[PDB]
């Protein structure tokens, strides 16, 4: 059934599993006509499929070409979504195929479900976790090239970089969870963050600064406090 | 008019035969039911005054065979069997009308309800759901479980309903996923119509017998096939004209039959919103909708 506080470690277990997020998949500007009606204007999206073992993340860009003359979008996106996962899953060998997909949406599970008949033996799951993959898009290289893609494409990242050198996928994933919860609740403060020393950079084939061991404590412990105080406000608390 | 003779009534029973039923005492002078209407299924159904667990019944059809109930003491049942000797028969059935020991199908004659509840319901196609082929009538009870139930134990007691599974490959052609699941016309038009039920009657027959072992015996599997039969219609965007004024009426004499005080358990909350207030054909059941919002507005 359902992924939880309580079957967290199952994440970095040595059974294959992905987690889908759809929430950037569909994407609109709402803009007035000239007439002075509301309008929506599409952009490019991106399916955000996660090894959360690995961190090996398979972006499906969704150029805005795929909603030309479709109706009900929001609908259409999550069954493009289901898809373009099962569409992953048939080219992955037998042996790199996951024995689980968890959706951070449960809307996505009947789509999903339907989409992977053929794979009865696969496991759709939701889960209770508040996972902020939505703020993916506040990663400045997973932005660029999705808004870039003229056209479908499929890129892979290491969403780790090369943290599990150093660190265990439960470490990792927990990084990775705070650093996206920061993006989410205050992008700007969160991305000056990380960038406020110019003698720390983003290696050509990474995604997050070059932290040392040291740094990354400092880091963390500065989007901890990013999140309470952001949390200080919302609440009035 | 037929005539369903008991050789004895040794343990208080009530008594259904259709949607009428009558209490017999233990060991009261009961030899059964006359002027049963010739042209129609019936069911002679029972529910033990000393243990109502197991409502069970027989489906028969007067016209295949001549068929009597007699009380079984060793396995606890009045259990339906056929007489051969046709001489034999008529002499048991005078000799008790004679006496008057027998019930008369109370049927009023303006009252179509029977007739409305089983109009596509054939006993040979009860003889392929119940399978039991040495008999000309067919056993159901109230524990009874169905062939969908038991992939998810017996096979030779089992209901045989058409597989209905709105997430199988069955009902979803690849590449039209979205398409099928959310339109489910392929899957009742072509799988359904044209593959397994080969027309509309065997299709309604099917779903009125579901309804009818619901009732009667409490039996959730066909419970689950009248829903899920019905749901298959309603979540159709392309269903033929007649199909959807015959369904509008099958489900008026369901709805206006169920007694009002098994409505909670009979009845499926979320198929019959989604299929009065939701689906392709929320305004297709006329006669549906207003019983059902007259008679049971709590569900809805």
């Amino acid at each position: 059934g359902a992924m939880n506080s309580s079957n967290y470690a199952e994440l970095f277990n040595n059974d294959i599993k992905l987690f889908v997020d759809d929430t950037n998949v569909y994407r609109v500007t709402v803009h007035k006509t000239f007439e002075g009606n509301v309008a929506t204007k599409a952009i490019n999206g991106c399916i955000f499929t996660l090894n959360p073992k690995t961190g090996h993340l398979f972006l499906k860009i969704i150029h805005t070409s795929v909603w030309a003359g479709q109706k009900r979008l929001s609908q259409l996106a999550k069954w493009k979504t289901a898809e373009e996962v099962s569409a992953l899953v048939r080219s992955l060998p037998k042996e790199e195929q996951p024995k689980q997909i968890i959706v951070t949406r449960k809307a996505m599970l009947d789509p999903l479900e339907v989409h992977m008949l053929d794979f009865p033996n696969i496991a759709i799951r939701p889960t209770e976790l508040r996972l902020p993959f939505s703020a993916a898009m506040s990663i400045d290289k997973l932005s660029d090239v999705v808004m870039k893609a003229t056209e479908p494409q499929m890129v892979l990242f290491n969403i780790y970089d090369d943290w599990l050198d150093r660190i265990s996928s439960y470490t990792a994933f927990s990084r990775l969870t705070l650093l996206l919860r920061a993006l989410k609740t205050n992008e700007e403060s969160a991305k000056m963050i990380l960038l406020s020393d110019p003698t720390i950079t983003i290696k050509s084939y990474h995604l997050w600064p070059s932290f040392t061991d040291e740094q990354w404590i400092t880091i963390e412990s500065q989007m901890r406090d990013l999140i309470l105080t952001e949390y200080g406000r919302k609440y009035n608390v | 008019m037929n005539t369903v003779p008991f050789t004895s009534a040794p343990i208080e029973v009530t008594i259904g035969i259709d949607q009428y039923s009558f209490n017999v005492k233990e060991n009261q002078p009961f030899h059964g039911i006359k002027d049963i209407p010739i042209g129609h299924v019936h069911v002679i159904h029972f529910q033990h005054a000393d243990n109502s667990s197991m409502r069970y019944g027989y489906w028969f059809d007067c016209r295949m065979g001549n068929f009597y109930i007699q009380y079984d003491p060793k396995d606890g049942l009045y259990k339906m069997m056929e007489e051969r000797d046709g001489a034999k028969f008529e002499n048991i059935v005078h000799n008790f009308k004679e006496r008057q020991m027998m019930v008369s199908y109370p049927k009023i004659d303006e009252d179509d309800t029977w007739y409305n509840l089983t109009e596509f319901v054939q006993m040979d196609k009860i003889r392929k759901i119940v399978r039991k082929d040495e008999n000309q009538f067919s056993y159901v009870d109230s524990s009874m479980t169905t062939v969908q139930e038991n992939e998810l134990s017996d096979p030779a007691h089992s209901l045989n309903y058409t597989v209905i599974n709105f997430k199988s490959r069955e009902a979803i052609r690849p590449g039209h996923e979205m398409e099928d699941f959310l339109d489910k016309s392929y899957y009742l038009n072509t799988v359904m119509l044209q593959g397994i039920f080969k027309n509309s009657s065997n299709y309604f027959g099917e779903l009125q017998f579901a309804f009818l072992n619901a009732m009667f015996f409490g039996n959730y599997g066909s419970s689950l096939q009248w829903h899920a039969m019905i749901e298959l219609i309603c979540s159709s965007a392309t269903v033929p004209k007649h199909m959807l004024d015959k369904l509008d009426e099958i489900l008026y004499y369901q709805i206006k039959t169920l007694p009002e005080q098994y409505s909670d358990i009979l009845l499926n909350e979320r198929v019959w919103n989604i299929c009065l207030y939701s689906s392709f054909q929320k305004n297709s059941l006329h006669n549906t909708e207003k019983i059902m919002e007259n008679k049971y507005p709590e569900l809805l």
